[PDB]
RNA sequence: AUUCAUAAUAACUUUUCGAAUCGCAUGGCCUUGUGCUGGCGAUGGUUCAUUCAAAUUUCUGCCCUAUCAACUUUCGAUGGUA
RNA sequence: GAAACUGCGAAUGGCUCAUUAAAUCAGUUAUCGUUUAUUUGAUAGUUCACAUGGUAUAACUGUGGUAAUUCUAGA
């Protein structure tokens, strides 16, 4: 996250072209959207550099279905975290609660910065990888 | 062997029965679509040349 | 065939999975095209629906645009010299998207000169009033020309040659175009 | 070299009678596939014996720079 | 919620489609010729929508075992770029 | 109106429970990530002889092959 151009291939926005001829403003023709039901789009996805085709703000995928909330409980993968969410499976025999767990891989954008503890929600998107199903749209803690 | 002989002009056919190995030995080695004299065959077909168009074999 | 499904690879946790399932027909997977160059080979593949797809097998040329003039002309293509993926990829003068390419840059340059009036390298009122009315655009940039004046252009083919049957392509200009050659220039 | 020129003028004859041959044989359909193969049976052969009479004529912008002028 | 629907340009295509098909009633106009128009249907046909579907897919839930505690990554495992 | 060409159907139904332990399945979502014969409703004045253009071929006739198959050859 330190460069944009790190890859072999040139990082680009797809159809997004800035022409050479002219000579404007807005550096570089930047093309990003809110994702809707009240998501904040952050300020450095508008201002920054990087491209992430999969980022729900700057690239090429759609928030629509769950929406999940988790813990961050790994984060050394390479725009990918890996949260955990907690819950009670009931036994009716017993009459009681059980501590259930499941851990959920989510791809991050560079938009945000998470770390070990943060709280964040998530939006279902199409399958990003073999696992991934989801995109983090919003960290609610520090 | 049997010759089953057509004249497409008139469109008439007729199997012939042939013995006498040697008549036809001269019909070996010859390809479906290469024709051949009628004399090496028969003098009673003589002046004749005929098309090998394909056949049976035994069985 | 190839396979397309999922059910054939480990867990998330690791585990191996069993057979559940014969290879179905809608999750079938087909070899790869490995498009060279020169003298034109389309075939057909008939797919799901219908729908034929067009598999293409050594096509010669093809439609390139020039996206800061707004045109596109048919050109030929001579041959790739860097690819993103493989370096194999290269060596065999294979053909995908995304390939940096050389073409041949003549109708290029006639259309250029029919437009604007000057020469790369180095009569009527209607043609005058045309090239007085279009000033102040033959100032392009100094390394698309200086390729002109090579007499090759780079360019990165935008097109499946697989799936489309065509070879179509963009000219590089800009950032991109100096990302490339500052790849290529690499040794 | 006058040899090579007739076996040249023997190729572009050949080449008209090609052209002649599938212009005329050509369907609605397939005509507009056929001139750019009339047109490239064309191009390499229009290039091929110029270079070969160059070997009669035999007979008797690097990408470095193309960096540094963007400096 | 979209680089959506859609539109307009420069072109491109081993170029797709844009009816040489069939049955009943046979009618109106006259410059009266097998002249011109003309009904009810059948079949086919490009694209969009609908329906009958299909394929992937989110969350949560499965019986007995630790005398199974570590498993997965040779040659795909988990992720990124192409 | 037999035969045959063409067009559909034969991927429905019926049977069985061997495999299969987050696999199938149940309830619940999504396709802004796709294919879709058939219906149903819309939808082509723009095209390298047009009172309508070309070619084979089955069915058929006739000659046959092998012990034999829902086998087929030549004309």
């Amino acid at each position: 996250e330190l460069t944009v151009q790190s890859e072999r291939a040139f990082q680009k926005q797809p159809h997004i072209f800035n022409n050479p001829k002219v000579k404007t403003s807005k550096r570089t023709k930047r093309w990003y959207k809110n994702a809707g039901l009240g998501f904040k789009t952050p300020k450095t996805a508008i201002e920054g550099s990087y491209i992430d085709k999969k980022c729900p703000f700057t690239g090429l995928v759609s928030i629509r279905g769950k929406i999940l909330t988790g813990t961050v409980v790994s984060t050394k993968m390479h725009r990918t975290i890996v949260i955990r969410r907690a819950y009670l499976h009931y036994i009716p025999k017993y009459n009681r609660y059980e501590k259930r767990h499941k851990n959920v891989p989510v791809h991050v954008s560079p938009a945000f910065r998470v770390q070990v503890g943060d709280i964040v929600t998530v939006g279902q998107c199409r399958p990003i990888s073999k696992t991934v199903r989801f995109n983090v749209v919003k960290v609610s803690a520090a | 062997m049997k010759l089953n002989i057509s004249y497409p002009v008139n469109g008439s056919q007729k199997t012939f029965e042939i013995d006498d190995e040697h008549r036809i030995r001269v019909f070996f080695d010859k390809r479906i679509g290469q024709e051949v004299d009628g004399e090496a065959v028969g003098d009673e077909f003589k002046g004749y040349v005929f098309k090998i168009s394909g056949g049976n074999d035994k069985q | 065939g190839i396979s397309r499904d999922s059910r054939h690879k480990r867990s998330a946790t690791g585990a191996k999975r069993a057979q559940f399932r014969k290879k179905r027909k809608f999750e079938l997977g087909r070899q790869p095209a490995n498009t060279k160059i020169g003298a034109k080979r389309i075939h057909s593949v008939r797919t799901r629906g219908g729908n034929k797809k067009y598999r293409a097998l050594r096509i010669e040329t093809g439609n390139f645009s020039w996206a800061s003039e707004g045109i596109s002309k048919k050109t030929r293509i001579a041959g790739v010299v860097y690819h993103p993926s493989n370096n194999e990829l290269v060596r065999t003068n294979t053909l995908t998207k995304a390939a940096i390419v050389q073409i041949d840059a003549t109708p290029f340059r006639q259309w250029f000169e029919a437009h604007y009036g000057q020469t790369l390298g180095k009569k009527s009122k209607n043609a005058e009033r045309k090239w007085a009315a279009r000033a102040a655009s033959a100032k392009i940039e100094s390394s698309v020309e200086s390729q002109f004046s090579a007499g090759r252009l780079y360019a990165c083919i935008s097109s499946r040659p697989g799936q489309s049957g065509r070879c179509d392509g963009y000219i590089l200009e800009g950032e991109e175009l100096a990302f490339y050659l500052r790849r290529l220039t690499a040794k | 070299m006058e040899d090579i020129l007739a076996r040249h003028r023997k190729e572009n004859k050949d080449l008209q009678n090609k052209i002649t041959g599938m212009k005329k044989q050509a369907t609605k359909s397939k005509r507009k596939e056929v001139n750019s193969k009339c047109l490239d049976l064309q191009d390499k052969l229009k290039t091929k014996q110029e270079n070969e009479i160059r070997d009669w004529k035999i007979a008797n912008v690097t990408p470095e720079k193309l960096l540094e002028q963007l400096s």
